């Protein structure tokens, strides 16, 4: 999934800006 | 008392109407134009949906208002953005940029937007605000690294989901949210929402992308491969890069100035390609991400309706 | 000083971005109109919205390319994550009905709609309304209200030079003239 990874690189640096 | 869609869709069109009127003509007539030539009005559509699992057992008239809201900031954007795109038609009839002139459609968007903020405010949790505002602000600067990534064969996939993330993923992502805020829904039901919403956004993008190869210059309203013309290296494109070298280096090559049949043969190599439906497929596996937590959600019409929704939603084509 | 701040804050949110055109800022505005007392964010709330306003309307008089457009709307939803942190809920509608007037006042300008009594009055709304309301909200009500037609009293030394770009489609003779033939009245 794929898209298992990226949503959470996203999700990173909403926080860790 | 069996919410009905088409029903509610009429309620918040009929206050964009009234919302729509100025003390200044011009702005009036364009904000009308732009308004009954039509679109799809699905941020309002999530809102109320989105709103279903709190705990109002109707809709409430702080809730039509975040709806009322939502697609006027929407329309603010398609009328500034037809202007910098120099576009031509918007839903079948003429830009307000050509029906009228450059200074009318810059104002009108200022007026649109101006609007949604009035309207924003019924609201009253102050954290929403600083939601729906620092979310606007990434929206912006989101549309600006892609005018900035205009014909820049050298991006990544990871760096396109980001685009589309901010460019559309996010105001659907607010609708749900906000929608679920608004009739005081939970942590986990509103976390629920602004995770379903924001699957269903980055779909719906992936999937306006596959249409511009696979449409028609007349369902379009607009050539074709227009997105690349326009330089919008997108998925569908990214995807066929990867696996074709020769291809990739046609891209590397391209640029406005280039002759319309180089355009001509690289939109014409993405359609007989797989490409087009290993894309496809990312909008699928998106849409199931969402299906998936629709159901974690309680049983009833407003679940029938949303999950009928995000159904048709990616068995669209237009 | 509010005019410096704002620099800074367009500077974080400009970040990522390859090159943009220019953005004046309107000293005048963040000089004098510094009566303190009122909120710092409120200060450069007002001349956040001010400067996105005049930004868009330039990019139609100084010919600044459409991408333009997108920078006047990041400072303008700048605006707006602005008025998120003043928590002041009624201060966001008094001046949002503020910022579709202003903009129904310029768009009946460049439609030559306006008489000449409404031009100037017009004039004025454009060119004060902003801090009008913004002042007026946080340090007292009758404050600048009695000095209403006289915190438009900073424009004393743009001498018959002050074109103001949503005047774009009226030639300089008019303007001066609506603009002096309502400064030699407005005091005293």
């Amino acid at each position: 999934k794929h898209y298992l990874h990226d949503i959470q690189k996203s999700y990173l640096k909403s926080r860790g800006n | 008392a069996k919410l009905n869609m088409n029903n509610e869709i009429k309620k918040v069109e009929q206050r964009l109407e009234k919302a729509i009127k100025s003390k200044d003509s011009v702005l009036e007539q364009a904000s009308l134009h732009l308004l009954s030539s039509g679109g799809k009005r699905v941020r309002p559509a999530f809102v109320i949906l989105s709103s279903q699992f709190g705990k109002d057992e109707q809709t409430s008239e702080q809730t039509y208002q975040v709806a009322v809201a939502l697609e006027l900031i929407h329309m603010a954007t398609l009328v500034h953005d037809d202007v910098i795109d120099k576009s031509d038609k918007r839903r079948g009839k003429l830009t307000i940029s050509k029906k009228w002139d450059q200074t009318t459609a810059i104002l009108t968007g200022n007026f649109l937007l101006a609007l949604g903020l009035e309207h924003l405010m019924a609201v009253k949790d102050n954290r929403v605000h600083q939601l729906i505002s620092e979310s606007i602000v990434d929206v912006c600067r989101g549309e600006l690294f892609q005018f900035q990534d205009q014909f820049n064969s050298q991006q990544t996939i990871i760096n396109y989901l980001r685009r589309i993330n901010r460019k559309t993923a996010l105001l659907i992502q607010i609708s749900t949210e906000v929608g679920a805020i608004t009739s005081q829904s939970d942590k986990e039901t509103v976390r629920k929402l602004k995770m379903i919403g924001h699957y269903i956004g980055m779909s719906f993008q992936i999937i306006d992308d596959v249409l511009d190869f696979t449409s028609t210059e007349k369902k379009l309203g607009k050539p074709v491969g227009s997105d690349l013309l326009n330089g919008h290296i997108t998925l569908p494109i990214l995807l066929e890069m990867r696996k074709n070298p020769d291809f990739k280096l046609k891209i590397e090559q391209l640029r406005r100035d280039s002759e319309r049949k180089e355009f001509e043969e690289c939109i014409q190599i993405i359609r007989k390609s797989d490409s087009i439906d290993e894309a496809k497929a990312v909008s699928s596996k998106y849409l199931s991400k969402a299906l998936n937590l629709i159901s974690e959600l309680p049983d009833g019409h407003p679940k029938s309706l949303l999950l009928s929704l995000t159904k048709k939603m990616g068995s669209r084509n237009t | 000083t509010t005019v410096s701040k704002l620099e800074r804050q367009i500077e974080e949110r400009l970040k990522g971005v390859s090159e943009y055109e220019s953005i004046n800022i309107n000293h005048r505005l963040g000089k004098l109109l510094d009566s303190y007392d009122i909120p710092d964010v409120a200060k450069v709330a007002c001349l956040t919205i001010d400067t996105s306003m005049r930004h868009l309307d330039d990019i139609t008089y100084n010919h600044l390319s459409k991408h333009s457009i997108l920078i006047g709307d990041l400072i303008s939803a700048h605006f707006y994550t602005l008025l998120a942190e003043i928590n002041d809920l009624s201060f966001q509608n008094e001046i949002s009905k503020a910022i579709v007037e202003i903009n129904e006042l310029k768009s009946s300008l460049h439609h030559q709609a306006l008489n000449d009594y409404e031009i100037s009055q017009a004039i004025v709304k454009i060119e004060t309304l902003f801090p009008y309301i913004t002042l007026s909200h946080f340090g007292i009500n009758i404050d600048e209200s009695e000095i209403y037609n006289y915190l438009f009293e900073d424009m004393s030394d743009y001498y018959p030079s002050y074109f103001k770009k949503y005047n774009q489609s009226e030639v300089k003779h008019y303007l001066h003239d609506i603009q002096k033939s309502y400064l030699k009245s407005r005091g005293n």
